[PDB]
RNA sequence: GAGUGGCGAACGGGUGAGUAACACGUGGGUGAUCUGCCCUGCACUUUGGGAUAAGCCUGGGAAACGUCUAAUACCGAAUACACCCUGCUGGUCGCAUGGCCUGGUAGGGGAAAGCUGCGGUGUGGGAUGGGCCCGCGGCCUAUCAGCUUGUUGGUGGGGUGAUGGCCUACCAAGGCGACGACGGGUAGCCGGCCUGAGAGGGUGACCGGCCACACUGGGACUGAGAUACGGCCCAGACUCCUACGGGAGGCAGCAGUGGGGAAUAUUGCACAAUGGGCGCAAGCCUGAUGCAGCGACGCCGC
């Protein structure tokens, strides 16, 4: 009587960054600095903070000074985390 | 000591020289395989992969080498043996 | 511990001023100051007047009940029947001088104590000096 | 695997349970999947549960221990899950 | 009774040495993955053999660790179209590798156990527990300014449950740092707890999570799962038994003893209750746990 099979029965999303391309001289990765903004807990300035971003490239399209959005990804090699979605202007 | 550790200190006796006996026997399996490609012997490779992919997957039912790893062989022995 | 006239004498009515009120407070429902000191920190808790309250939480306590029942005479007597277990309340044995009444409380006496059941409509407001005690305070 | 079991949150001579799924591994005061219920000291014993989340969980296979087993027998639940005649209707308070 | 065998022994309990780190706290990700036992679909439990403890007879010594017979122990096969591997191809989904429709094909292979009601292999699903990445957060120091060569990336292989310089062989010459890199010092982290009107400051007792460690270091084996306290192997430090031939052991389990300290407890009772393991069950273990003793150590009450 019973199917002899069953229905396995979705997706969240992994974050996304934008950020000008910095340093893109290795091997199809895009180092891509994004800033970021949070008031700070005491005195309340805003500061600006940045960090360095190692991207996967695959075929080496984007170049320097160019804003380049990003997704995240398993780790494809280690410090690489993300890969480029889509080119936002150029150089 | 004094526990029933006596009696199983016995059983990792006995349960290793079954699984070391069966997992030697798979490298000397695989061994042999690449040997026959490397030699460019496309006729003999072709048997050694059945005679391998069928004791590999022997050794995952035997619960020693976990299927996942016996599948990842299977997958490496193919790939090679197209080319 | 119980204190077991002068000390009446020294305050008369038988921070110079503000001890002397808590010490005729105190001395006369027979509380100890750790005791005291708990009254006022639950008084200040609830709303209302926070001096108001104390009067209240000193008029509530069981043996002050007796003292105005008048079943015994000086409330230092009835500390000596109330912990001997003579009265009763709601058919329970309280031995306690320290137990606080409530609304709808029966007050009964235990069978023989040879030597008259008044209840509790509500706990009364201080119209049936408490700003130098909180003032004394904080 | 998981199992319905009680933990004593009470104090001294005067113990309250309450009736929790976890892992059978776990200490019996430690993290619980889901409280459930709730459950000695009373001439009628208190007895409380959650009637849709007992289904849920011995639908999907937890394991009752042997005092919750009589709980559940007379609260009713077992009864519903095991699908056998003896119904449900026991405890009152007062 | 002991002995082979199955499960358990990774849980419970201990302590804070180490660690300034994805260790922890809150957030997500896993199209990058595992899961014994448990229940609840579907399909099967076919067929044959070879040994080995116990038992006897030997040696060895104060002590303690050569010939036979069974099994749900261990093994050749057969069958399985679910499943694993490879080739050619259909449609859709999108966040790129890719996923999913048990997609459809045609090649090659995967298992098992029985005896007085419990089980046993394979494979869909559900639930539990994990593993691995990243966003930000949280002490002191420049009287620490340069650090890195498997180092940062790529390609082909090896490897793992799994993605990855995780490892390895060849090309490229990059990575991190004044937003404090590389060093030195101290430190278990947190929910909380003490204070303060707050913002802050201090602390991490009990109780409840996560981490690390089990004389000191370095391993792996068995397994569904291992920092494997009361396991194994080796090396060191230390201490016991000895008939000097040989051995054995590690309280940071609960009690307890001696030290060190201004200072901290009984060599208790019981598995009746709740939790856990094994067994069909009756039960049998449980210094977890429930309690008792002792000390005004604290908070209440007479
Ligand atoms: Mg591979
Ligand atoms: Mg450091
Ligand atoms: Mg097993
Ligand atoms: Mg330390
Ligand atoms: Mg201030
Ligand atoms: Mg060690
Ligand atoms: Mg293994
Ligand atoms: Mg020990
Ligand atoms: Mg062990
Ligand atoms: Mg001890």
């Amino acid at each position: 009587k019973g199917p002899k099979y069953t229905p396995a029965a979705p997706r969240g999303r992994r974050k996304t960054a934008i950020g000008y391309v910095v340093s893109d001289k290795m091997q199809k990765t895009i180092v891509v600095e994004l800033e970021d903004r949070k008031s700070h807990p005491l005195y309340g300035k805003i500061i600006r903070t940045t960090k360095k971003v190692k991207a996967h490239d695959e075929n080496g399209e984007a170049g320097i000074g160019d804003r380049v959005s990003l997704m995240e990804t398993r780790p494809l090699s280690a410090t690489k985390r993300w890969r480029l979605v889509e080119i936002l202007e150029k150089a | 000591n004094i526990k029933s550790q006596i009696k199983r200190i016995r059983t990792n006796e006995r349960r290793r020289l079954r699984n070391q006996s069966v997992k030697s026997s798979l490298r000397t399996a695989i061994r042999g395989f690449r040997e026959a490609v490397d030699a460019g012997d496309k006729d003999k490779a072709s048997e050694l992969l059945h005679a391998t992919s069928r004791k590999l997957d022997k050794a995952a039912s035997k619960g020693v080498i976990h299927p996942n790893q016996a599948a990842n062989k299977k997958s490496a022995l193919a790939l090679a043996l197209n080319k | 511990a119980r204190y077991t006239t002068r000390k009446s004498r020294r305050l008369g009515v038988d921070y110079r001023q503000q001890l002397q009120e808590k010490q005729k407070a105190r001395f006369s429902y027979g509380v100890m100051e750790k005791q005291f000191r708990r009254y006022y920190e639950e008084a200040n808790r609830q709303p209302g007047k926070t001096g108001d309250n104390l009067l209240r939480i000193l008029e509530s306590r069981l043996d002050n009940v007796v003292y105005r029942a008048g079943l015994a005479r000086t409330r230092r007597m009835a500390r000596q029947l109330v912990s001997h277990g003579h009265f009763l309340v709601n058919g329970v044995k309280v031995d306690i001088p320290s137990y606080r009444v409530s609304q709808y409380d029966i007050i009964d006496v235990k069978e023989k104590s040879l030597n008259q059941r008044i209840l509790v409509h509500q706990l009364p407001e201080r119209a049936q000096t408490e700003q130098l005690i909180v003032e004394l305070y904080s | 695997a998981v199992k319905i079991k009680l933990t004593r949150l009470g104090k001294i001579r005067n113990p309250q349970y309450r009736i929790i799924v976890a892992d059978a591994r776990t200490r019996r005061d430690g993290r619980a999947i889901e409280v459930i219920g709730r459950y000695p000291k009373e001439e009628p014993s208190l007895i409380q549960i959650d009637s849709e989340r007992a289904q849920y969980w011995l639908g999907v296979g937890a394991q009752p221990t042997e005092p919750v087993l009589a709980l559940l027998k007379i609260t009713g639940d077992w009864q519903k899950f095991k699908g056998l005649p003896g119904a449900e209707g026991t405890l009152k308070v007062k």
